[PDB]
């Protein structure tokens, strides 16, 4: 038993409309989209950064070990 | 040493999620098994019943099983005893133990070929590569005696000599056995052995697939629904003010 | 520093709750100086805190925010809580010292 | 007689600029190598980087001309 | 308008919601069984055994 | 009581638990995996059950008993992979629930999260032991190489270890009480699972806001019954996508190739999920202290809740942290990575940086600036 | 007063049918309740399967 | 089915000792409801009679 | 233990003869299996006897 003991609450008025007279997904191009495309744009700067940081060490790292497996011709030039 | 060839990707028949195998090239991959590799090669997890409705006729496996002798016992005596082969046996093991394989290929021991697609990186492009890939060592690299270049196969040393050749055998079905062709019979038939299961399971990939679409679907709407309610809400605050 | 004081109003705009008409201290946790704090707050200023809470909760149930004209502007953000805040500390402080004296 | 389709189109690629230039390496560090005693250097790499090329052509091609 | 004859007839009362969920799934198995190896087997032209059969079945 | 969903003394349970179960109105998908956790172990287990029917723990039938199982078994072959496949999607959804909590501030809810930790390193003794059944190459000397290294722990050192062992090496007497440890910890883990949500419970759950939801809850049901039935069939389809069309994608090969004690494999490197802590313990050379490092990777998890300093619970209002979150994530799968490269430059240095990282971030970076924050904020 | 309070606008969610502030609501009732029904009968359906 | 075959062999075995490594924890589990049922009324007493007055 | 035909008899035996206190394990274990159910069988008479299945 947790309902009705939760918060003191006063003054505050909530519609709501049966789901049966609603749209499952309204306006999937004037609100969902434009704030798929918000939420998007406003958390990039802060993910992206070091996943790509970390990218680049990888493919560096990567290469930077498959060269040192080819030889250098300047061990056998004198002999 | 330190350095390793990696073999191509080659455009396998089964190589497709929804794509089986050519139960055609496995059947004659098993022919290339049967009169070639299995002279060295033991492929224990395999029986003639196995390739009953999948590459042979229940009369032909049959058949293939008696071609057999199996040592069967102890009988009354106490004694062990030969028998003709039966599709419940397994295919027979080239020698005893890898102490006498080891001695009949210069200490060397060729594997068990039931996993052996899976249980090298690279899987039939690897097989096929080794196979068709045997060639003269670079200068500077000296191959000891029993061994043969191969780029393909790690240390380039492998102790197993080229096991095909155009012609080395051919195919009852008159396909022109060139060496290339009967690498490539021959590794799709090693896919088969390695996972039976191949065809079925990527029959089930694809009812997986659609019921997933439509069931992820369906419960989307569902939560959507539900969740309307309060997506829609709204509220505002009233004080006496 | 008249410096900072640039920054604060940076950060401020960085963190981003005005954006669901959070004041300041309408997100601070709950701990138990805040949670005595809160009992002290007068019932208007505890009701309109409510409000704008059970707001931003189904701004974020809904996945939307405020309407840029409705966000709280850095300089009419009220720290209506930080006073009584301050001296449940302060309180707090003095038997803490009391009573290891 | 029987033609392996694997050897023709081995040839037909080796003609590729990547071979050529690829095989022209391999020529000249044998040649290098064969015409020293006592030395290191093995032209591994170099026939690596031929048969990396000439195999990754072979690829495309070698299946469609099998059953 | 199937969907208010369907709600009165398969929606409405809960036992007969049951109902349809089953016969629905029968019914749709059987099809779907069908479709999907169907979809499969075209996939895959004269490469499964079903296929090559006839070269090696006669007595 | 007038419903018999109030009085009854177990339909009094499942109510109060899952279906008038007062949860915050806006917590989001990253509150959807402790269900896929549960639904996954109750999934493992059974799959498990299923395999250990057919399953022989000795050394020289284990390998063959799997084998057997997937070749002739009605379906062994798929519920084989379920259960191999299935250890990695608990694992994907274990890291993700412990990233949002770490995000979300969940770890202040102190036995929760504690609980919580003993739990990731049950999965993970679970799995470590799980993965010897087979017997492959890999099962024998990642067996071998691991459970090694107690004996650098001086003093005690061999003795723990010829005791946990059984013997002189990892032999059949270790397989078998490795089967017996495999069938058990699964049903402690469901054990301290049913105890984590009780301490759960005391509190309700935390949101993305970091905010008391008294003034908004709603009830479990259907709200967040049907949000985590969602949630499941998202996440299975992946799953099952991998599982049925790469089902080779994830394991080693190695372990194809029945366990040889006289063959040690070129590379032995652990299952995706280990490879972070692999690279942490080689970072530093020197048996016992690269032992220290790895214990204290996961061990370090016990100490998140006292090095909060944020006046904030989550992270959504604290941009300075947000991103030093996401480059402790990248600074996992870059030791992910490392794990899975041999050990040679440049990867040995870089190893040693990103296991240096990782401790620097959680101990000094994190605690330092959520107090730089609240000065920002003027408090 | 609570004479001052009224439901505020519903209509960018609003199904069709039920658009219209002077038509019964009854007409398309079983119809929003069929499809919503319907989607739930096919999930049962498919999850049985 | 539940031997796995047409008579108790070993396939019988290896589930017989999934089944026998198992069952105890459920029993350990149905205890749990069994005390938890029990302590709803308390225990019963020798001479059957209310034991309120004396606990 | 090893669940195998050709090995559960001796596995067991293997057990007793070769586990530092195996055959002791061994024998509470059985035993343990009696004593439980003599414990049992009271349990339940008494619970007939008094009553207590109400
Ligand atoms: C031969 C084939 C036949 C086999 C199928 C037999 C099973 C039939 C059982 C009866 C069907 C159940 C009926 C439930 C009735 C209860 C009910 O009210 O509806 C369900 C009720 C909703 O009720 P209302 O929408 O409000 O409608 C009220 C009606 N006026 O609850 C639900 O939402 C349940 C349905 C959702 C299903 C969710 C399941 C998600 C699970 C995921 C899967 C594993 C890896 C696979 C390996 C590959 C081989
Ligand atoms: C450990 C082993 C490591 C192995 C690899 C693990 C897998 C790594 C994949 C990276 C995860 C990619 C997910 C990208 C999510 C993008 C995104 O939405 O980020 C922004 C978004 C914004 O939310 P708010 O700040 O609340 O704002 C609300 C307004 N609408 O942030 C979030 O969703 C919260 C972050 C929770 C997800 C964390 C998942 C990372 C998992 C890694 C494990 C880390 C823990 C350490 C384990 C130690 C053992
Ligand atoms: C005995 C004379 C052989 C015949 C006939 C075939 N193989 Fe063989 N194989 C043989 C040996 C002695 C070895 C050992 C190589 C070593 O030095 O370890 C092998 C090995 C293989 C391998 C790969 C081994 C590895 O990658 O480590 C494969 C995949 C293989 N052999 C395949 C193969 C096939 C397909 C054959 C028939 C076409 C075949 N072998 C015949 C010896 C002999
Ligand atoms: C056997 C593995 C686990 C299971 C079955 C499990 C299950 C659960 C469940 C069902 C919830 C509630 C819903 C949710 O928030 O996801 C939960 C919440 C939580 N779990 Fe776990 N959990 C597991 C492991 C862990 C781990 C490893 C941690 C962290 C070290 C942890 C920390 C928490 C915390 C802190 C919460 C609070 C969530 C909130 O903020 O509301 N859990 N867990
Ligand atoms: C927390 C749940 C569990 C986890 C994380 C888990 C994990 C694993 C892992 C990693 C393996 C090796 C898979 C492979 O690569 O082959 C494995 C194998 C196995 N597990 Fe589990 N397991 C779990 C529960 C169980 C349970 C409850 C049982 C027994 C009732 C069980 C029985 C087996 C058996 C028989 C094998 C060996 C056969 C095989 O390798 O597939 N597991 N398990
Ligand atoms: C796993 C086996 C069992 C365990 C662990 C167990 C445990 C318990 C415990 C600890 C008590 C309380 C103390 C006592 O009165 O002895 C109890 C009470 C009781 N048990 Fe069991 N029990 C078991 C099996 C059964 C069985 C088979 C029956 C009868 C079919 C049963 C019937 C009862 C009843 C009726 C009580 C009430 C005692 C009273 O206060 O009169 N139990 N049991
Ligand atoms: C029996 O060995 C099983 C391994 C495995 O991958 O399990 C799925 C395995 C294989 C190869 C190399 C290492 C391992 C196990 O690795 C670990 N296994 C661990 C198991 C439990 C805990 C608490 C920590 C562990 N850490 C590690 C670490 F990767 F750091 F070495
Ligand atoms: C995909 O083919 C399957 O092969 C199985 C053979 O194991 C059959 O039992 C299935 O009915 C069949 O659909
Ligand atoms: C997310 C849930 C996905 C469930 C997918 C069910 C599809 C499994 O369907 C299976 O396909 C096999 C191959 O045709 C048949 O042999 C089996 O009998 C059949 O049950
Ligand atoms: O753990 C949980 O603890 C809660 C608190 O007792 C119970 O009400 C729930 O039924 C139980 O599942």
């Amino acid at each position: 038993i947790h309902f009705g003991n939760l918060a003191r609450v006063r003054h505050i008025i909530t519609y709501s409309l049966s789901p049966f007279e609603q749209r499952a997904i309204p306006n999937i191009f004037s609100d969902a989209l434009p704030n798929v495309w918000r939420r998007f744009s406003s958390q990039v700067f802060k993910v992206a950064p070091p996943f790509l940081g970390a990218y680049l060490l990888y493919s560096w790292g990567t290469q930077e070990f498959e060269r040192l497996k080819r030889k250098n011709p300047a061990d056998y030039e004198n002999d | 040493g330190e350095l390793e060839l990696h073999p191509p990707a080659f455009p396998w028949s089964h190589g497709g999620p929804l794509s089986a195998l050519d139960h055609s090239s496995v059947r004659r991959g098993f022919q290339v098994y049967k009169q070639v590799c299995s002279a060295c090669h033991s492929m224990d997890y395999v029986a003639f019943r196995n390739l009953i409705g999948v590459t042979h006729t229940e009369a032909e496996a049959k058949a293939l099983a008696e071609e057999v002798e199996v040592q069967d016992g102890p009988d009354e005596n106490g004694e062990l005893f030969m028998r003709p082969g039966k599709i419940s046996d397994y295919f027979p093991k080239p020698y005893p133990n890898p102490e006498a394989a080891r001695a009949a290929n210069n200490g060397a021991l060729p594997p068990d070929l039931s996993y052996i697609v899976n249980a090298r990186h690279g899987g039939e492009d690897y097989v096929f590569s080794l196979l068709t890939g045997y060639c003269d060592p670079p200068a500077g690299v000296v191959v000891r005696e029993g061994l043969h270049y191969n780029p393909y196969f790690p240390g380039q040393a492998i102790g197993m000599a080229p096991p095909i050749y155009n012609e080395i055998l051919e195919y009852d079905d008159g396909t022109p056995a060139t060496m290339s062709q009967i690498a490539k019979d021959v590794c799709t038939f090693l896919r088969w052995a390695a996972e039976p299961e191949h065809d079925q399971r990527k029959r089930m990939g694809l009812k997986m697939l659609l019921i997933s679409a439509l069931l992820t679907s369906l419960l989307y709407y569902m939560k959507r629904h539900k969740w309307s309610v309060l997506k829609s809400r709204k509220m505002a605050y009233r004080p006496p003010k | 520093g008249r410096l900072m004081d640039r920054i604060r109003k940076w950060y401020y705009n960085a963190a981003g709750f005005n954006k669901y008409g959070l004041m300041r201290d309408d997100t601070l946790y709950e701990d138990d100086d805040v949670k005595e704090a809160l009992k002290r707050l007068p019932e208007d200023l505890y009701n309109e805190r409510m409000f704008r809470i059970k707001r931003a909760l189904d701004l974020s149930l809904k996945h939307r925010i405020l309407p840029k004209e409705q966000w709280v502007k850095y300089e009419e953000d009220k720290p209506y809580l930080e006073p009584y805040l301050k001296e449940v500390i302060r309180e707090r402080l003095e038997r803490e010292a009391w009573n290891k004296k | 007689e029987l033609v392996d389709p694997l050897t023709t189109i081995r040839e037909h690629c080796e003609q590729t600029e990547k071979c050529v230039k690829a095989r022209e390496r391999l020529e000249l560090c044998d040649a290098r190598v064969s015409s020293r005693s006592h030395t290191e250097e093995q032209c591994t790499e170099e026939l690596f980087d031929f048969l990396h090329a000439r195999d990754h052509c072979v690829a495309h091609k070698l299946f469609n001309k099998l059953k | 308008a199937l969907l208010r004859q369907a709600y009165s007839a398969l929606f409405r009362r809960t036992s007969t919601f049951a109902l349809t969920v089953v016969l629905g799934a029968v019914l749709f198995e059987r099809a779907f069984d069908q479709g999907a190896d169907a979809i499969f087997e075209h996939l895959n032209e004269g490469k499964l055994w079903k296929h090559i059969k006839h070269k090696y079945e006669a007595s | 009581a007038p419903n018999i969903r109030k009085s009854h003394p177990l339909l009094k349970m499942i109510n109060n638990s899952l279906i008038d179960l007062p949860a915050p109105s806006n917590i989001s998908a990253w509150w959807n995996f402790g269900s896929l956790l549960a639904v996954c172990l109750m999934t493992q287990i059974l799959t498990g059950l299923l395999l250990a029917m057919h399953y022989t723990a000795d050394t020289s039938l284990a390998f063959s008993s799997v084998a057997h199982t997937c070749r002739n078994v009605q379906y062994g072959w798929l519920i084989r992979n379920l259960h191999a496949n299935g250890a990695s999607f608990f694992f994907i959804c274990i890291f993700l629930h412990i990233g949002r909590g770490l995000y979300y501030g969940s770890y202040l809810y102190k036995e929760t999260w504690n609980t919580g930790v003993i739990l990731l390193l049950t999965l993970m003794a679970t799995a470590f032991v799980g993965y010897v059944l087979p017997w492959g190459q890999m099962s024998f000397w990642g067996a071998t190489v691991i459970t090694n290294l107690f004996s650098a722990i001086p003093y005690i050192g061999h003795t723990l270890v010829e005791w946990a062992w059984g013997g002189f090496s990892v032999d059949n007497p270790t397989l078998t009480r490795f089967f017996a440890l495999h069938f058990l910890l699964p049903f402690a883990i469901a054990g301290i699972t049913i105890i984590h949500l009780t301490f759960l419970h005391e509190s309700g759950s935390n949101n993305p806001l970091g905010i008391s939801s008294d003034s908004d809850k709603i009830p479990f049901h259907p709200y967040y019954s049907f949000k985590d039935i969602l949630g499941l069939t998202l996440m299975l389809t992946p799953f099952l996508t991998l599982a049925l069309f790469s089902p080779n994608l994830l394991g080693d090969p190695e372990n194809f190739t029945p366990a040889n004690p006289l063959v040690t494999p070129p590379h032995i490197k652990p299952e995706w999920y280990f490879l972070f802590a692999y690279a942490i313990l080689r970072s530093i050379p020197n048996k016992l202290g690269g032992v220290l490092a790895l214990a204290a990777s996961v061990l370090i998890l016990f100490l998140i809740p006292f090095l909060h300093k944020s006046k904030q619970r989550t992270m959504t209002f604290r941009p300075l942290s947000q991103t030093l979150f996401w480059l402790l994530v990248a600074n996992l799968l870059i030791l992910t990575w490392i794990g899975s490269q041999p050990v040679e430059h440049p990867f040995i240095i870089i190893g040693q940086m990103a296991s240096l990282s990782y401790f620097t971030i959680l101990l000094i970076l994190f605690p330092t600036i959520g107090t730089l924050e609240n000065k920002m904020l003027n408090y | 007063v609570h004479n001052d309070v009224t439901v505020p606008d519903f209509s960018a969610y609003r199904r069709e049918d039920v658009m219209d502030a002077t038509t019964s609501s009854q007409t398309s009732s079983e119809d929003r309740k069929g499809f919503s029904y319907l989607v739930t009968a096919t999930a049962c359906v498919a999850t049985a399967y």
